């Protein structure tokens, strides 16, 4: 269930607004449907008034104002442990080689 | 009509009726968090240089007694503070 | 201070009140909306960092004397811009705009003593030659202007006081 709405977009910086009681903590992750691929935002600052300022871990082109935003309750989490050996990943811990999903046990 | 105090007493009546109330003194709410700095609303009795006690066992130092807020620096990890604490 | 940020809302409210011939109602609606801002508690809440429309709603709740469309919409737009504290000046600019539109002006008369009435008749009629508006006197008394009178309309003044003569002479000497 998504609860926030994008309020501004300025280059890679995105501001989203949340209900006054559910503001994401700093460094929490968010996500939005940028076109038809999800986009993950990392929270940097809590501005006043329930607005929160974030940086897009991806291209922000295509983001409308008013899109819905979903609050994940945790920081960026990545697969860890032995399963990762010999794989290639991005920041989000998605596989970037073609060999399919990482058999992660823990994040 | 003129309501010289009629509006005045009326507004007090209606504010009490809708249960708007001030903070206490000693008491405030975090308004903003960023990069280790805090902005607090309330604390009408905070004094410059004072130790403000956050949730958790940690403190902030009051640097500015702004007209409408207090500026403070968190002595510790600021990551887990949230507006409305 | 809020003079420069009250001007747009004042002009818009006045334009609207003219198009609906309801100037006289708006004036008191705004007066009430102003005095709610001065309340001990509300002024605290007005400073708190709450979201726009929740503040707008808590404000509207305190007003039943606002016409349920247009006053609410004004308040809600001002809330969207966080300018609710500007009402005391939106009121004054609305009043001034009303004056300018009705071509009616106020002029102050500060005197050593109360005038003789026909004096006030000559003063007003000639100020209506000086100014085109219908002029409303409000005289006041001050013994510092030991003789004669000061006419103060807007920010143009006519100094007929003996005190003004006395010092205007003193600085030649």
């Amino acid at each position: 269930m998504a609860t926030g709405k994008i309020v501004q977009v300025i280059g890679a910086v995105v501001d989203v607004e949340f209900p006054q009681d559910a503001v994401p903590r700093v460094y929490d992750a968010l996500e939005v449907q940028n076109g038809n691929e999800r986009l993950v935002l990392e929270v940097q600052q809590q501005l006043g008034g329930g607005i929160v300022r974030t940086i897009a871990m991806g291209s922000s082109d295509g983001l409308r104002r008013g899109l819905d935003v979903k609050d994940l309750e945790h920081p960026i989490e990545v697969p860890v442990g032995k399963a990762t050996l010999g794989r290639i990943m991005n920041v989000l811990g998605e596989p970037v080689d073609m060999k399919g999903e990482i058999g992660e046990e823990e994040r | 009509q003129l309501n010289s105090t009629e509006i005045s007493e009326l507004i007090k009546q209606r504010i009490a009726q809708f249960n708007v109330v001030s903070e206490a003194h000693n008491e405030g709410t975090i308004v903003s968090v960023s990069d280790g700095v805090i902005r607090i609303h309330g604390l009408a009795d905070a004094m410059q240089g004072e130790m403000i006690s956050l949730p958790g066992n940690r403190y902030a130092i009051a640097l500015n007694l702004e007209r409408d807020s207090v500026g403070a620096v968190v002595m510790g990890p600021y990551a887990d503070l949230a507006e409305g604490m | 201070e809020f003079i420069t940020v009250a001007r747009p809302y004042a002009k818009a409210a006045f334009d609207f009140a003219v198009e609906h011939q309801s100037v006289e109602r708006w004036q008191d609606m705004l007066a009430f909306a102003a005095e709610v801002t001065k309340n001990e508690q509300m002024a605290e809440l007005l400073s708190g960092a709450l979201a726009p429309e929740t503040l707008a709603e808590s404000f509207i709740a305190v007003a039943g004397e606002q016409l349920d469309e247009n006053g609410q919409n004004l308040i809600r737009v001002m809330a969207e811009n966080g300018r609710l504290n500007a009402l005391p000046d939106v009121l004054e600019q609305f009043i001034h705009l009303r004056a300018v539109s009705e071509a009616t002006a106020e002029v102050d008369v500060i005197s050593a003593a109360a005038l003789s009435e026909q004096q006030l008749a000559k003063i007003s009629a000639a100020m209506e030659k000086r100014l085109s508006r219908k002029v409303k006197l409000n005289a006041k008394i001050d013994k510092s202007v030991m003789a004669g009178v000061i006419i103060r309309a807007g920010d143009m003044v006519i100094d007929g006081s003996v005190r003004g003569r006395l010092e205007r002479l003193a600085d030649v000497l």
